[PDB]
RNA sequence: GCCUAAGACAGCGGGGAGGUUGGCUUAGAAGCAGCCAUCCUUUAAAGAGUGCGUAACAGCUCACCCGUCGAGGC
């Protein structure tokens, strides 16, 4: 272990027990002015801390183990990429809606799958798109899971 | 396409060349309507450096002018009534402003700032104030950043 | 002896932000001729900036954070 790692897992543990609905979100690839915007807009509605995923999964694991329920131990299944713990009391559907609302248009990346559809966007197509000032991909905080009274809510379910 | 063009003008006295011209004349919109609309919304700030954002639609030649607030450096200088700040910051004093005025500059600029409370936006300003050898209240502005932290000043705030 | 499966080290990818083009000087000096200071904020973290670059910007880098990989690096 490292110093900060024991300290910082206790910070995350403390968070998870801090509130009812416990969500993993993803802030990977998201530009830093755009995170400050969102972070400002959700200030009194959720708490959001980013931290290493290996450590996020630790926290979750010990939080559940120490709350004596499995159904938090299962958020670690869905931890990938830029994974930040986000906790709050607003129910998972309102949190899907909030976070979506605070998505902001951005230029698609080279090699990326075009989410609107399926096709890989070459480096030069995107370099051109980016040149024009075109911003077609909807970007912001991205839910991986939410926990709420004995079950997991996977965006699979949350959109429609 | 759409082109955003961000430039620093002199408030009120914007011209059709250069800063505006080499940027906006390309896009094929009347450079004079823009120089007009800039000089309208920056009547107050006469003779100071001001940010100006031009959002143009190239196809439809249509535009909008979103004017900002001066650099906080410029603001500090203006409450002081001063030409030029310290030549060698922290090794001289250009002038001293009160806390209250700092609060005015702070309150004036909170939206451009990423600190959400007028305390810490004053702290930001202070940080500028210290960059040019201005003193906030006899003190190094640094000194009072921590005094704000200790709550020494929780009378002005809220 | 100190970093390392709570992921090192090495490569690569994403973040690298705001006040702000800090003050000064300067025709221009925007992290990056030069002098001075070198704070505050949002933060996972991001220097009033390591090296390119520009006339000045831009763009690229680098620190630093996340992410990949999985075993030693010193
Ligand atoms: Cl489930
Ligand atoms: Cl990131
Ligand atoms: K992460
Ligand atoms: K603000
Ligand atoms: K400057
Ligand atoms: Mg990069
Ligand atoms: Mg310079
Ligand atoms: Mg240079
Ligand atoms: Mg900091
Ligand atoms: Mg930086």
């Amino acid at each position: 272990m490292a110093p900060w790692k024991i300290e910082e897992v206790k910070t995350l543990k403390g968070l998870i027990k801090s509130k009812p609905v416990v969500a993993i979100v993803d802030m990977m690839d998201v530009p830093a002015p755009q995170l400050q915007e969102i972070r400002d807009k959700i200030r009194d509605k959720v708490k959001l801390r980013m931290s290493r995923n290996t450590l996020i999964i630790r926290a979750l694991k010990e939080a559940a183990e120490e709350l004596n329920n499995p159904k938090l131990a299962e958020l670690a299944n869905y931890v990938e990429r830029g994974a930040a713990i986000l906790v709050t009391d607003m129910n998972p559907f309102k949190l899907y809606k909030l976070l979506e609302e605070n998505k902001s248009p951005a230029p698609v990346r080279g090699g990326q799958i075009a989410p609107c559809k399926g096709e890989v966007v070459s480096p030069k197509l995107a370099a051109v798109l980016d040149r024009l000032g075109i911003k077609p991909i909807k970007v912001g905080l991205n839910i991986l899971a939410v926990y709420e009274d004995g079950i997991i809510y996977t965006p699979d379910v949350l959109k429609v | 396409a759409k082109e955003v063009v961000e430039v620093l003008v002199t408030g009120g006295r914007a011209t059709a060349g250069p800063p505006l011209g080499p940027a906006i004349g390309p896009l094929g919109v009347n450079v004079m309507q823009v120089v007009k609309e800039i000089n309208e919304k920056t009547k107050d700030y006469e003779g100071m450096q001001v940010p100006v954002k031009v959002i143009v639609d190239t196809e439809t030649r249509k535009f909008e002018i979103e004017v900002g607030i001066p650099p906080t450096t410029a603001l500090i200088k203006k409450e002081l009534g001063i030409e030029t700040a310290a030549h060698e910051p922290r090794h001289e004093v250009v002038g001293n402003l009160t806390l209250e005025q700092v609060i005015k500059i702070a309150k004036m600029k909170k939206d451009a700032m990423l600190s959400y409370t007028l305390k810490n936006a004053v702290k930001e300003v202070l940080g500028t104030c210290g960059s040019m050898g201005v003193t906030v209240e006899g003190k190094d502005p640094k000194e009072v950043q921590k005094e704000i932290d200790a709550g020494v000043y929780d009378e002005y705030f809220k």
